[PDB]
């Protein structure tokens, strides 16, 4: 299959034409998405088969190949990126000031970036380029507003 | 059977569109990964 990094999307044929269920990032040969995009389910790439290593049902992250390889964090003071790959749209960059999610477990950045829901797991980058985290777990507001976390696995 | 399709590289764009506020919000997150708001 294709290994190249960078940011790909996620299809399936299972309903109505090609529908994209959601997004993941490719880095180190390893593929990475939200659990709810796929639901740990095995992955095509060309005639290539992708199985899963490693998910959390509680973090919503899942790898594929090998072990969780995304390890920056948001500095919690500077804007981000969130490199945004809607449905049958070009994948398009979204420059934004992360609030916090406030937690018994601590703090977490959050995006306040409204997309369809078959954006789930386009990445949130730095100003070097590194991934931070994945879109599209959180959280609708008193303004029916969608804020979503910036969701970070841990690398061993 | 999902399959996946490059969708562009991983790169900061300079003069991207900016938008988006900043709330602080009191969140909880339960069991199946489901986040709500604490209030
Ligand atoms: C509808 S979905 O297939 O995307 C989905 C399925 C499942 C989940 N799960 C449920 C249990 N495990 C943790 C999370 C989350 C999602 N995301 C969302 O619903 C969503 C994603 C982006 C943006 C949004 N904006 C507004 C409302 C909603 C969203």
């Amino acid at each position: 299959g294709e290994t190249t990094d960078g940011v790909y999307r996620v299809m399936t044929r299972r309903l109505l034409g090609s529908t994209q269920v959601g997004v993941g990032v490719m880095q180190e040969g390893v593929f990475h998405t939200m659990w709810h995009v796929t639901k740990g389910a095995a992955l095509r790439s060309g005639e290539g088969r992708l199985d899963p290593y490693w998910g959390d049902v509680k973090q919503d992250l899942v790898s594929y190949c090998g072990p969780w390889k995304l390890d920056a964090a948001w500095d919690g003071l500077s804007e981000v990126q969130l490199l945004a790959v809607p449905p049958g749209e070009r994948a398009k960059n979204i420059q934004t000031l992360p609030g916090i999610f406030k937690t018994k477990d601590g703090d977490i950045g959050a995006v306040a970036l409204d997309y369809p829901a078959g954006t789930s797991g386009s990445p949130i980058l730095d100003k070097c380029g590194r991934v931070i985290g994945l879109y599209g777990n959180g959280v609708v507001i008193k303004n029916g507003s969608y804020v979503s976390a910036i969701t970070q696995g841990k690398r061993e | 059977d999902m399959y996946i399709e490059r969708a562009g590289d991983i790169t900061w764009e300079k003069d991207a569109e900016v938008t988006g506020n900043s709330p602080r919000l009191d969140v909880a997150l339960d069991e199946s990964g489901d986040f709500s708001l604490v209030e």
